[PDB]
């Protein structure tokens, strides 16, 4: 909880320097509550790994294949060789499937801390828990635990952090704009007095709806402007 | 200390947190003497049941009208059911108007008198229309799932969750009156316009909700 | 202990684990009542039942007879037996059977006597668990056994639902909509017939006609909650 948030503040009563990366921000208020806190934290931890995930998707992709927009690459017709113009149906039920069972299995972990660390099937192998959101065992097969824990969480949830802000970059850069987020950086590099965020607030390039498959999905912006 | 309808201002002394969906709200005092509470509870909770089935009734013919099922709308299905099948509309009245009259009969006179109706006077039946609170009749009847009893906490919430439902569903046959009223069509086919260009689609855009403009 | 639906879960307190199949799910709370929990216990014992038969009936029934369709197996058959006193010989004698059960269900003890001939009866049991004549050749332990009988019995519960959906969207067998799932797993899933989206509601037709003649009458026969179809 050391070097705060901002200089002339004070740390909340419930931040004290428990959690990684705290510095005592809370200007909402909302971990007043200590069942609240752990919740935001698991949260917090999920939005911050989906989005250090998101943004290397985005960039990979971008680097080793230019030629797919990533707002764009979720339709079946841009889907890769093996996967293209497949049902999306069958597609979303794999995912429901595969995705509802790890997910509340994490839940249950959130709720009885230290009662799925088993493997349900093969009843011999269980996953540890320094602490709740931090699995381990297979979910650290490289070993680079039982070190320094709370620098790597704090390494870890600072890289997310910065990886949800440049997540939501990189989609309003592609709702403003149209391009991916390196095609957006060589577009400035190109024009950086006539390409940036002025004259490009106000314009979205993304449809008012798609067809993908016979459906019709809504395709908002998160800003009106230009449809 | 107890969630109340508008924050800070304290509830007041006859809305003890006693009663299910117990928020404070009396601003005009209306249930201030006891018997009159009990009244407006029992009145508070029938007409939350009746406007759930109703509710319910609506939001099931309207999803029927609006896949192209053979449904008629809420506002267009007793004409319907009466001049398809041939039903004479105040022989049917008055059919509702008997059983309703010894079912609400019953429950009148089981307010007036709480151990009433259990006296086998009926037909027999004792403990099915004993009646547990005022507002909650129980038994192997209305309760044949027996869930008021064995947990008791379980049913205080049920009974939360009861008036809640009730009362939101009030709302919503309110607002199904008041969208037919203005709209003209069906819930369902406000919801769907309402879906499709949620701005303007909307009640401020009727020309009937705001007359300003 | 002893194995849940949620292993984290702590069970109801009415749900102790005493019954066989008693995994902790109650999260309505319906058996939290001593003496409806009885009556549902029956309940589930003879759906159980009914429902591993039926599922057995109609698996067997589209192996050795596929050309007959299951859900219209009704009119398909045409005994000389007439479509009445099929009716009559089966309602008089399941009213029969079905109000000896439940007079072992109101009175425990009492219906275990062969009414007609006087020196059989079954010996004093459970409610739900006769026994006796009923019951020749059991092979093991009896808890495990109600246990397999009430696991294999949801089971073909949850599979007599399937059977009815996927026979009322689809119009094939059980056996039949397997090959076809079988035959393009991401194409014929009910994720890839039905899709509702903030404007769009896609619910698949039931290949299931509105009604069936059957002898000069107009049998109605719906799709289950078509519209509550996704
Ligand atoms: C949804 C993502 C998310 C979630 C759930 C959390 C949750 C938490 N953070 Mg983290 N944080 C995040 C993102 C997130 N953070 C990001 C992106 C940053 C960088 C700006 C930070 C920086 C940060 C610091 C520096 C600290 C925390 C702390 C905390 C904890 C206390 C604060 C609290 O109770 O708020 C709970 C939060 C929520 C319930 C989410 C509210 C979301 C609102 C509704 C919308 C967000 C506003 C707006 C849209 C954002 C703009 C996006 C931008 C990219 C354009 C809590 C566990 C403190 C801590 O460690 O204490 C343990 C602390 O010191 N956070
Ligand atoms: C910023 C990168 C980053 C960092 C430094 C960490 C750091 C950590 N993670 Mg996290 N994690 C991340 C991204 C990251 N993670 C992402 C994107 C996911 C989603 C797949 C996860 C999912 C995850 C799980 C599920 C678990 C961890 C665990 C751990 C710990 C041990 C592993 C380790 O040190 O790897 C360090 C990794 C690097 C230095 C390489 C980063 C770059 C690569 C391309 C440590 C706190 C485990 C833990 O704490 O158990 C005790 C654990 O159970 N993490
Ligand atoms: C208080 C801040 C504020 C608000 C409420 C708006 C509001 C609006 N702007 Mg403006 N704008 C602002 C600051 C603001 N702008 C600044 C600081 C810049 C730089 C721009 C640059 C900008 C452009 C370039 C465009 C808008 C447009 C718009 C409209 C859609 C977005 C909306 C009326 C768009 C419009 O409708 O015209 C448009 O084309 N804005
Ligand atoms: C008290 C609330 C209430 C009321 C007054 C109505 C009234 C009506 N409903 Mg609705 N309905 C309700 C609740 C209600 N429903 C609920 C909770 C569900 C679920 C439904 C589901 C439903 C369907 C699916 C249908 C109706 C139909 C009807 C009509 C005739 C019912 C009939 O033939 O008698 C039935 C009498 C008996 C079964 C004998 C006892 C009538 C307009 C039918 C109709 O034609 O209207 C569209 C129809 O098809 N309702
Ligand atoms: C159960 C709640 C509920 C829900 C989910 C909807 C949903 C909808 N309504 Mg309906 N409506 C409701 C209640 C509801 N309404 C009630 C109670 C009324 C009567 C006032 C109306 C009157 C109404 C009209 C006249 C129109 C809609 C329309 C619509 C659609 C667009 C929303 C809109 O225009 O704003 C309407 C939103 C509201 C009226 C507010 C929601 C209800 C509030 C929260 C209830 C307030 C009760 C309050 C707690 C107690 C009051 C006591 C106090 C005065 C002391 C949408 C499908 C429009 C439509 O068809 O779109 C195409 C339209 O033209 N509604
Ligand atoms: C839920 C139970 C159930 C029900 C309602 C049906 C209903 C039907 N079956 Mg299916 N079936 C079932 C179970 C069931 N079956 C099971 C478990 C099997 C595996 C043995 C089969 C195997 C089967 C085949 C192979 C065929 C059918 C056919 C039929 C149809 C005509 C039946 C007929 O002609 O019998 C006529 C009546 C008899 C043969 C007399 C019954 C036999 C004796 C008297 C035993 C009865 C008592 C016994 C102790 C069982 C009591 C326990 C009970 C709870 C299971 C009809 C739609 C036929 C069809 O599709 O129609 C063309 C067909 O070909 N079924
Ligand atoms: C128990 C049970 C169940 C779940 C069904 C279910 C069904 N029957 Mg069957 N049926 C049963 C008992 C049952 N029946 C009995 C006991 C009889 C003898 C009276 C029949 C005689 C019967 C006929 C004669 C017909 C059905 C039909 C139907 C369908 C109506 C929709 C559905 C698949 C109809 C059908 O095949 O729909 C396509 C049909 O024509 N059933
Ligand atoms: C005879 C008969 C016939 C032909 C119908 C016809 C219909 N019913 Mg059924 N229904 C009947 C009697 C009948 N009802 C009775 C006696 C009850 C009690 C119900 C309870 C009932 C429910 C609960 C629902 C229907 C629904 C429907 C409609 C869609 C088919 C379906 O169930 O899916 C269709 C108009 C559905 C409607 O679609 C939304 C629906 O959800 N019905
Ligand atoms: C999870 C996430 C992103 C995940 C992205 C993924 C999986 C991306 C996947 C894809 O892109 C690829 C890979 C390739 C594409 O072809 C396909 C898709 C699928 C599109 C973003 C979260 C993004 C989350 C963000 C931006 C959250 C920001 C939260 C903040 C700022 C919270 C602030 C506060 O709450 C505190 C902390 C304290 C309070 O007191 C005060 C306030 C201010 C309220
Ligand atoms: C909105 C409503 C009541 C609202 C009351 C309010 C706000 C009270 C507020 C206050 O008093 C308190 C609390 C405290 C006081 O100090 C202050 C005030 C402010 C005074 C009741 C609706 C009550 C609504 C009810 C009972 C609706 C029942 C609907 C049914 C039965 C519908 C049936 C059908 O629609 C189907 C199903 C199919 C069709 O085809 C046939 C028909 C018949 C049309």
């Amino acid at each position: 909880d050391r070097k705060l948030w901002a200089p002339g503040v004070v740390a909340p009563e419930y931040l004290k320097g428990d959690l990684a990366g705290d510095y005592g921000w809370d200007p909402l208020g909302l971990g007043a509550d200590p069942t609240a806190l752990k919740w935001y934290r698991q949260s917090e931890l999920q939005h911050a790994r989906w989005a250090m995930l998101g943004v290397a998707g985005v960039l990979v992709q971008e680097i080793v294949k230019p030629d797919v927009y990533f707002y764009e690459a979720g339709l079946p017709q841009n889907l890769p060789e093996p996967f293209t113009n497949i049902n999306m149906g069958g597609l979303l039920a794999w995912e429901f499937i595969l995705m509802h069972w790890v997910e509340v299995r994490r839940w249950q972990d959130y709720k009885n801390f230290g009662s799925v660390n088993e493997d349900p099937i093969f009843k011999g192998n269980k996953v540890p828990n320094p602490e709740m959101g931090y699995p381990g065992g297979i979910f650290d097969p490289f070993g680079f635990s039982k070190g320094n824990l709370k620098e790597l969480q704090t390494k870890e949830i600072k890289n997310g952090r910065l990886a949800m802000i440049a997540y939501m970059a990189f989609i309003l850069q592609a709702q403003a704009t149209g391009k991916g987020p390196l095609a957006a950086l060589s577009a400035h590099l190109s024009n950086p007095f006539g390409n940036n965020i002025l004259k490009n607030i106000g314009t979205c390039t993304v449809p008012h709806s798609v067809d993908v498959q016979g459906l019709t999905i809504p395709l908002t912006c998160l800003w009106p402007g230009s449809q | 200390v107890r969630p109340v309808w508008f924050p800070g201002n304290p509830p007041p002394a006859h809305l003890d947190g006693s009663l299910a969906g117990d928020y404070g709200f009396d601003p005009l005092f209306l249930g201030q003497e006891p018997q009159t509470l009990k009244w407006y509870v029992q009145a508070e909770l029938v007409h939350g049941r009746f406007a759930m089935l109703g509710a319910a009734g609506i939001i099931l013919t309207s999803i029927g009208a609006k896949v192209g099922l053979g449904f008629p709308e809420w506002y267009d299905a007793g004409k319907v059911v009466v001049e398809k099948n041939n039903i004479d509309f105040p022989t049917l009245m008055v059919i509702q108007f008997y059983l309703m009259g010894w079912a609400e009969t019953k429950r009148w006179y089981d307010f007036k008198n709480p151990g009433s109706q259990a006296d086998g006077s009926f037909l027999g039946f004792t403990e099915e229309f004993k009646g547990l609170e005022n507002g909650y009749p129980g038994g192997r009847f209305f309760d044949p799932m027996g869930l008021s009893r064995g947990d008791a906490a379980k049913y205080q919430e049920y009974k939360q969750k009861e008036v809640k439902n009730g009362r939101l569903a009030m709302i919503a046959c309110l607002g199904f009156a008041a969208q037919y009223a203005a709209t003209g069509k069906g819930p369902l086919d406000n919801l769907a316009d309402h879906l499709a260009d949620p701005n303007h689609v909307n009640f401020a855009t009727n020309g009937v909700s705001i007359p300003i403009a | 202990s002893r194995p849940l639906w949620l292993p984290g879960s702590t069970p109801p307190a009415h749900l102790k684990g005493d019954l066989p199949g008693d995994f902790g799910f109650d999260p309505l709370g319906l058996g939290a009542n001593a003496e409806s929990l009885k009556w549902f216990k029956e309940s589930e014992l003879v759906h159980s039942r009914w429902a591993m038969a039926a599922v057995a009936g109609i698996l067997v029934q589209e192996i050795v007879r596929p050309d007959v369709f299951w859900y219209n197996a009704g009119k398909e058959v045409e005994s000389p037996l007439g479509p009445l006193g099929l009716l009559a010989v089966e309602f008089f004698l399941m009213h029969w059977v079905e109000v000896r059960r439940w007079q072992d269900l109101r009175k425990p003890g009492s219906v275990d006597q062969d009414p007609i001939f006087s020196q059989y009866k079954l010996p004093p049991h459970e409610v739900g668990y006769p026994g006796g004549v009923f019951a020749p050749f059991i092979p093991g332990d009896l808890a495990e056994l109600k246990v397999k009988e009430i696991k294999n019995g949801r089971l073909a519960m949850l599979a007599f639902v399937g059977f009815v959906m996927a026979a009322q969207v689809t119009g094939k067998g059980p056996i039949a909509a397997l090959q076809e799932h079988l035959a393009d797993p991401w194409g014929t899933t009910i994720f890839s017939k039905a899709a509702v989206v903030p404007g769009q509601a896609v619910a698949p037709p039931c290949k299931i006609p509105a009604s069936v003649s059957y002898k000069g009458i107009e049998i109605p026969t719906p799709c289950f909650l078509q519209g509550l179809w996704p």
